[PDB]
């Protein structure tokens, strides 16, 4: 959005000459400082203007403002005159003086939104499309609903928005967590700061794990008033005083206990029990917490308020036909390609409603057809979510070899628009590039819409016109048509239930799907069967669709892990997707919403229109819970570059930033912080790439010493976790790394009053050049698998470290402290065989770091985490990793890293190297025959079938990512590998023996 | 026999048959042993309506068929029956004959003396010719994406020049507006000194407007030339795609003569 303070210039010199244009036609060259604020500019300009002709015409300085052109090509009115000259992102150093017009505050706010979302808001105002303008206005009520809802019981409701409780989805902790409680109790330490020098004192408590925070405050004041000789009622008065006057905060980060969940349900304490660590809480004054919550308003924008006979589809008695006119800007070699043609198809999701039809073949030099393509479908039989998918294809011919067809550009069209009207008249859409690796002649999963890029192939069509506007029938007549068309058993019941078990991608033969459609009324007894039944509906028959609409209207709610499937690309019907959303907004916890946010943002792409039930649900939740609103913003912001969604996500971000409150100020600090980092890496990667790594080290330390840089990189919230404050930089520890892209190892101090009780310095890796969303999805999937195992009782410790993509191949990665690669650890040892590292070197290093009684714990943690990653990598095809791809903490926890690096190397067994068996067996001979290894592979077996028991969830999570643009996820065929490792088309014992044989072949026993 | 039938392929995956009925005509059919990997249980898939519709071939008492009433003796009898007349007998919802069979060892386009070098040599040749043309395609797509974002960087920069020029042209049109009748008033007072101050500043204005107008065309000139070579990179990729697919299938089927040995010795050597 801005590579520097001037076009083609990273930083302005300390002094530059600014061309100032006056309201009289006089041009004044003003020398001014790089950092000069516009208040200083305007004052010194009108001070200098007296030296130039026609001064009498100038009104008073205060009656004018500056306007200029930004590097985003925006004529920006600089209302906020406090900004530094060099922060304006000017295209050229000039300023035009004008009288201010319009709402000052709205203009200042739009500039701040534009910086946040990466594009000027004014670009939305120029959009002809009425769907865009209707969207901007019609979701402002979702913003009002959310703002009014969180300003209801101020300041508490406002605190619950900014600092929402970070709690598990269930208070019912499993027994392997409970068994670490001292006879059902937990020990906690409460801290308090005293003013004279911010000295601090602690109070240790033992309490029931399920005490609410106010009860914890009761036990604390009860323990301190021990000897005060208070009566039972005087004790109540001060308990009441403190319960209502103070709250509890986690020492070292911005997490609070503002709601009365049981203490053990807060994730910070659920893990202190799991990890057996000491929960440290700080008693804090509520009036001090509310002090750092400045009131924030939400004002309706200008566009929110003002603006300057049909027949039903089911009366049209004719089959569908569409005219392909001609094409433009087709890039094809006229002597290597024989002919070109337009391929088309009518799609409902991914299933063709009818057979495809193509225009006649045509010479490359004259892309013109003027053909009416006739489709085998009755117009009344069109479903609402019907889409036209087309492409321009080329052919190369040969007799000794088959004729080859290839797509050149694709485009998809909604046959009904967002107002329920069937399209008519001639239309012209610019087509999209065929994504790398796709060879199918059409792309039905791609977005619907014309490519805004210029000089791109433009195809022109014409749709029939039926003498008047045609609209999809209202739901009123749809149900009556079902009453028109519609005019127990045992052995069938076991088969129906036998079909609910099968995964979303299992083969469903014709006899099975029409068998579901036959017993479609009995299916409500097993609501799990709905996705199978919907794929059984013949969507090109208005008789069946209407009958199916009545069933989904009364379908018993399914739980979110199942409803999410109905948001993927195979369920585009708006009634099905509306049912799925209603399942989420009444059964999906903010915990599991935040867990699946990645997939939920991606299915927005499959949505046929801008305004839909899903986006209003996500937007609603993002504005009432600032934790998920933080990542809601970054996941949208990270894909702004992609022109296939830049508008959809851009309009969605505008509404969020316009109603997220004071958190926009914080986000802009994050955005500006990343903008500075990405500009320094680009300079290191584009200019001084040839320089030495020590020359580059200079540019860095020097460019990091700049005051403007440090002020922008010191004192902001971590995008990986806004609860972590990033204070001053420890430049001593900052460095470029050895990778060719040279990522930045960054380290901040933790400014928390009691930072010493969590982590005193926080360090993150910033990488520019690698696509990180493969690591995000893999790490997310690892976190899902760990959550599944823990709740089943398997204490397999995974390490889904923080990873966030913030843009096109740029993002952040959480550093794991006190950890090394297995390769690094082998190098700490010696050579045993002939030029061969010692296999026991790993076991020995782990003993040195865990002397004494803590040795057994480290071996247990290594065997449990090793079992977890062995199963995880096998299932997901991560498999053969290098010793530099695998890491281990001094604690003994093992974890893999850099998964995109691995998938990228390709574009299987699992690792069970001897060095790991030495540790697992505690340094024994024939380690494959001890009883430690006996129970190690027993953990792996239980972990494998545990993930198989939740295979539907993972297949649905991957299916929701097909429209993401990740080359690993371009078709359901890609997802079929997880059906192979999980052996879903076999029985349990067959999958278990498949996993056992796999593990046995790993150690070749 | 069934094992030798044209349209029986055996242990073939669903994703592999989807890759064989792609954009084919209604009636193209093919049978596998069911993905369940259970003996004597099969699945037939035929193209109809642009879809690959699967049906299960039940088996009981040695008979065959794909409905509860079971009749036929062998699958070859079950299939050929529906090759002569339509399968609308089973379900009127689809009424195509099993028209086009796709066989396993047709399209075996290796014609010369089947010396083992037809694998050890010509396979390594095509596979080397396949990975080279793949290297070039990835090289093109890289500089294609680079050129793509460099172009839109320049389109927005000329659009910025358009706004700056729009703002300097309106400046000239306001200089002439508010200076005319002061030039006209100075003219009759005999104050050429003040007129040249105004003109010296007007010249300064339209002197700079010439520089930014030149900087624009110098950019529109770079844009015009980079937009052209961007279209050339596109047509080159479109010429490499069909060839790349042609010799990738040739490299794949030249494993037929590796399957002649079955055990992958003659590629394990490579
Ligand atoms: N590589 C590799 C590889 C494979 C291999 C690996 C993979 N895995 C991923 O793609 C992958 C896994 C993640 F967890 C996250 C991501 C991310 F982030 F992109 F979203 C992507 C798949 C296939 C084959 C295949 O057919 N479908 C792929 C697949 C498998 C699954 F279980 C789940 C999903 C998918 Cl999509 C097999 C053998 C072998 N021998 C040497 N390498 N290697």
């Amino acid at each position: 959005p801005s590579s520097g303070e001037l076009w083609g210039i990273h930083l302005m010199p300390p002094r530059i000459l600014v061309e100032c244009l006056l309201p009289n036609g006089m041009i004044v060259t003003l020398e001014c400082l790089r950092e000069a604020t516009l208040i200083t500019i305007k004052h010194e300009l009108f001070k200098e203007a007296r030296k130039y002709p026609l001064h009498q015409l100038l009104q008073d300085e205060s009656s004018y403002i500056f306007v200029s052109v930004t590097q985003e090509a925006e004529r920006e009115e600089f209302f906020d005159e406090t900004r530094r000259l060099c922060d304006l992102r000017l295209f050229q150093p000039f300023l035009k003086v004008i009288e201010p017009v319009g709402n000052r505050e709205e203009k200042i706010l739009n500039r701040e939104i534009g910086f946040a979302i990466g594009m000027p808001v004014c670009e939305f105002d120029m959009v002809k499309d009425p769907e865009v303008q209707d969207f901007r206005r019609n979701i402002l009520n979702v913003c009002k609903e959310a703002v009014d809802l969180r300003d209801l019981n101020s300041p508490h409701s406002r605190a619950m928005y900014v600092y929402p409780p970070n709690v598990e989805s269930s208070p019912e902790l499993p027994k392997h967590i409970y068994n670490k409680l001292d006879k059902g109790q937990i020990i906690v330490v409460i801290w308090v700061i005293v003013s004279p020098n911010n000295d601090k004192q602690k109070y240790t408590l033992k309490i029931n794990h399920d005490c609410v925070p106010e009860q914890v405050i009761a036990e604390a004041i009860r323990k301190k008033t021990r000897s005060m000789l208070l009566s039972s009622e005087q004790l109540k008065l001060c308990v009441l005083e403190y319960q209502g006057k103070y709250i509890l905060k986690v020492c070292g980060c911005d997490e609070y206990f503002l709601e009365k969940y049981p203490l053990s349900q807060y994730k910070y304490i659920r893990s202190c029990i799991m990890l057996g660590r000491m929960p440290n809480l700080m008693l804090m004054a509520k009036e001090s917490l509310y002090s750092q919550l400045p009131m924030d308003c939400f004002t309706m924008p200008s566009y929110s308020r003002r603006i300057s006979s049909t027949k039903s589809l089911w009366v049209i008695n004719s089959a569908l036909r569409i005219k392909i006119l001609c094409a433009t800007y087709v890039n094809v070699n006229i002597r290597d390609i024989d002919k070109i043609y337009v391929r088309t198809g009518i799609y409902h999701g991914g299933e063709p409603l009818c057979d495809n039809v193509n225009t006649q073949r045509v010479p490359c030099s004259n892309p013109r057809w003027n053909e009416w393509l006739n489709y085998d479908i009755y117009i009344p039989d069109l479903p609402r979510a019907a889409r036209l998918c087309l492409s321009i294809c080329s052919v190369k011919g040969r007799k000794g070899a088959k004729e080859e067809h290839c797509p050149l550009a694709w485009g998809n069209i909604n046959l009904f628009d967002y107002t329920d009207t069937l399209v008519s008249g001639k239309m012209a859409l610019n087509l999209w590039p065929v994504p790398h690796g796709l060879e199918d002649l059409l792309n039905p999963i791609g977005v619907t819409g014309s490519n805004p890029n210029k000089e791109t192939p433009c195809l022109e069509l014409e749709f029939d016109w039926f003498s008047s506007v045609v609209k999809f029938p209202d739901m009123s007549v749809i149900e009556e048509h079902a009453n028109w068309s519609v005019s127990l058993r045992e052995n069938d019941k076991e088969q129906l239930k036998a079909i609910s078990t099968r995964d979303p991608l299992s083969e469903i033969t014709e006899q099975e799907k029409d068998f579901l459609w036959s017993h479609r009324h009995y299916c409500v007894t097993i609501p799990e069967i709905l996705p199978k039944l919907l794929l059984s509906v013949k969507w090109n028959s208005r008789d069946e669709v209407a009958q199916m609409y009545c069933l989904v209207k009364d379908w018993p709610p399914i739980k979110p892990e199942q409803a999410m499937e109905l948001l993927d690309c195979n369920y585009p019907d708006p009634m099905v997707r509306g049912f799925a959303v209603r399942c989420l907004e009444k059964y999906l916890t903010d915990d599991k919403l935040s867990q699946y946010l990645i997939q939920l943002v991606q299915v927005l792409k499959y949505e046929q229109y801008l305004d839909n039930l899903l986006v209003r649900f996500l937007l609603k939740k993002a504005l009432t819970n600032q934790r998920i609103g933080h990542f809601f913003f970054w996941h949208l912001k990270s894909e702004m570059h992609n022109k296939t969604v830049s508008q959809r996500f851009g309009l969605l971000l505008e509404s969020y930033c316009r109603a997220c409150g004071m958190y926009l100020k914080h986000l802009n600090r994050q955005v500006e912080a990343m903008e500075k980092l990405i500009n320094l890496t680009d300079i290191l990667k584009q200019e001084k790439k040839d320089e030495t790594q020590k020359v580059q080290m200079k540019f860095l330390v020097e460019q990091m010493r700049r005051p403007d840089f440090m002020d922008a990189l010191q004192g902001f919230l971590s995008p990986l976790n806004p609860a972590h404050q990033l204070g001053n930089l420890r430049l001593e520890e900052c460095r470029i790394m050895s990778s060719a892209k040279r990522p930045l190892w960054l380290n901040w101090e933790n400014p928390d009053i009691m930072s010493e009780l969590l982590f005193q310095n926080n360090e993150i890796i910033f990488k520019n050049g690698d696509d990180l969303r493969q690591d995000m999805l893999t790490l997310q999937i690892i976190r899902i698998m760990e959550n599944i195992w823990q709740n089943q009782g398997l204490d397999l410790r995974m390490l889904p470290y923080g990873c966030l993509s913030i843009g096109d191949c740029v993002g952040l990665i959480e550093v794991v402290r006190n950890s090394h690669t297995i390769m690094q650890i082998q190098c700490k040892g010696g050579l045993k065989g002939a030029l061969q590292f010692n296999s026991h070197t790993l076991h020995q290093w782990l003993k040195d770091k865990n002397k004494g009684e803590i040795y057994d714990a480290a071996i247990d943690l290594f065997t449990r985490s090793c079992a977890g990653y062995c199963v995880a990598t096998f299932i997901l095809g991560i498999g053969d990793r290098h010793n530099s791809n695998i890491m281990v903490k001094d604690d003994g926890q093992l974890f893999h890293i850099d998964f995109g690096h691995f998938l990228d190397h390709k574009k299987v067994p699992f690792v069970l190297t001897q060095d790991f068996l030495i540790v697992i067996s505690k340094g024994a001979q024939e380690c494959t025959k001890t009883r430690e290894f006996e129970r190690f592979q027993e953990m792996c077996y239980k972990a494998y079938l545990a993930i198989r028991q939740h295979a539907n969830l993972f297949i649905n999570l991957f299916s929701m990512m097909l429209g993401s643009g990740m080359p690993e996820l371009q078709s359901f065929d890609d997802i079929a590998y997880i059906r192979k490792t999980l052996a879903l088309d076999k029985t349990e014992q067959e999958a278990l023996e498949y996993f056992m044989k796999q593990m046995n072949d790993a150690h070749h026993g | 026999s069934l094992q030798d039938a044209e349209w029986y392929w055996g242990d073939i995956s669903r994703e592999e048959v989807n890759e064989k009925l792609r954009d084919t005509a209604d009636g193209t059919f093919l049978v596998r042993d069911a993905s369940t990997k259970m003996h004597g249980d099969y699945t037939l898939t035929l193209r109809k309506g642009g879809n690959n519709k699967l049906i299960k071939i039940f088996h009981r008492d040695g008979k065959y068929g794909f409905s509860d009433p079971l009749t036929f003796s062998s699958v070859v009898e079950l299939i050929n029956h529906y090759r002569n007349e339509s399968l609308a007998q089973y379900n009127p919802k689809l009424d195509v004959k099993l028209l086009y069979p796709v066989s396993k060892y047709q399209q075996d386009q290796v014609v010369k003396e089947d010396n083992i070098e037809a694998v050890g040599k010509k396979l390594h040749e095509y596979n080397t010719q396949f990975q080279e043309k793949s290297r070039e395609y990835d090289r093109l797509y890289e500089e294609y994406t680079r050129t793509s974002q460099e172009i839109q960087m320049k389109r927005t920069a000329i659009e910025a020049f358009n706004e700056t020029i729009k703002i300097f042209e309106e400046q000239c049109q306001t200089q002439e507006r508010y200076s005319k009748e002061y030039i006209e008033k100075f003219k009759r007072e005999g104050n050429e000194k003040e007129i040249q101050r105004i003109m010296h500043n007007y010249d300064k204005l339209k002197s700079r407007i010439s520089e930014i107008i030149d900087s624009r065309r110098r950019l529109e000139e770079d844009l015009k030339k980079q937009a052209a070579e961007y279209r050339e990179i596109d047509k080159r990729m479109n010429s490499i795609k069909p060839d790349l697919i042609q010799l990738r299938k040739t490299r794949d089927q030249y494993l037929m003569w590796l399957t002649q040995k079955g055990v992958r010795q003659k590629k394990l050597n490579e």
